[PDB]
């Protein structure tokens, strides 16, 4: 290992090693090529991640540009257009582990790295979240969300990208790989949020959030959209309204299986809701509800009829009956 | 899965 060689000579070894790595090898093309060379950049690498896990005061300042170039010579680069996997993740895997550890270590010191981790560097490492491989998205979804924790100076600029890539998304593509991660990463910061909500914050949930609904490959991402809008309502009661609305207007307009997942998110809503607001937006709901009852999909009546086992929801028509009971039951009452 | 993260 680095660590067996005297002190004094370890650091220039590390960036030795730092700079091997930078040789890059084509997996795809000839895959039985360079095997040896292969092997040793992988040892390198897996040397690399073993040192400065556990050793202390080996990460110096001049480790840090060479641990950036490294990372984004190994990762900023052309995406290709079950899953189709990423042909060099034995060596990927490493930067990735490797990156990771170095964010984490103890003697990692943030007023140092941002000179290096910067806008342009977010900028890059979030253009990867369409990568193919739900892997590599994995690690880069882990990788963004420390950054965004440590490095108070640049959160502000994730969030308005993360948006950017978004609003593509709604309104130009309509495909994207990687918009659960994403969502996954948000749901965590809209947790965190302080009160009372930004304006900033609402904004993103009424122009963003609530249009992802209207996405066709939407149910690939739901659960995690569903998250962060419930989260919101959490937060601010007083968005409750512009929310359900929005939702009943983006519902399926043909009976549908996907009636499941709005069925979902709307039971998580009400768990969460005040019963004044509840009344505001009872009448609509429960007209979509009963239309979900008696749809002729078995499994949108069955998770439909469900509501009226939920204690609190029962609770909420009870108080409302004289209402509610007219819209569920019309040839009855 | 994800910590939340404070804002800050």
């Amino acid at each position: 290992g680095i660590r067996d060689v005297p002190p004094a000579d370890q650091e220039k070894l590390f960036i030795q090693k730092l700079r091997q790595c930078c040789v890059l090898f084509d997996f795809v093309s000839d895959p039985l090529s360079d095997l040896k060379w292969k092997e040793v950049k992988r040892a390198a690498l897996s040397e690399m991640v073993e040192y400065i896990t556990h050793n202390r005061n080996v990460i110096t300042e001049p480790i840090y540009p060479e641990v950036v170039h490294m990372f984004a010579v190994n990762m900023f680069r052309t995406l290709p257009p079950e899953p189709t996997l990423e042909a060099a993740w034995p060596h990927l895997q490493l930067v990735y582990e490797f990156f990771l550890r170095f964010l984490e270590s103890p003697d990692f010191q943030p007023n140092i790295a941002k000179k290096y981790i910067d806008q342009k560097f977010v900028l890059q490492l979030l253009e990867l979240f369409d990568s193919e491989d739900p892997r590599e998205r994995d690690f880069l979804k882990t990788t963004l969300h420390r950054i965004y924790g440590k490095f108070l100076g640049l959160r502000a600029y994730i969030r308005k990208q993360i948006n950017n890539i978004f609003y593509r998304f709604i309104y130009e593509t309509e495909h994207h790989n990687g918009i659960a991660e994403l969502l996954e990463i948000l749901g965590s910061i809209i947790n965190g949020f302080a009160l009372p909500l930004k304006e900033e914050h609402k904004i993103f949930l009424l122009k963003v959030l609530l249009p992802l609904h209207k996405v066709k490959s939407l149910s690939v991402y739901h659960p995690q959209l569903a998250y962060c809008v419930v989260q919101f309502l959490e937060k601010d009661s007083t968005l409750t309204e512009p929310v359900v609305m929005a939702l009943l207007k983006y519902w399926p307009k043909t009976h549908s299986p996907k009636e499941v997942m709005f069925l979902n998110e709307l039971e998580e809503i009400l768990d969460v809701i005040e019963p004044s607001e509840f009344v505001k937006i009872m009448e609509p709901l429960f007209r979509q509800l009963a239309k979900c009852v008696s749809s002729p999909h078995f499994q949108v009546a069955e998770r439909a009829l469900y509501y009226w086992n939920n204690e609190y929801i029962m609770s909420l028509i009870s108080d409302n009956a004289a209402k509610i009971l007219p819209i569920m039951f019309p040839s009855l009452y | 899965k994800l910590d939340p993260i404070i804002e800050d």
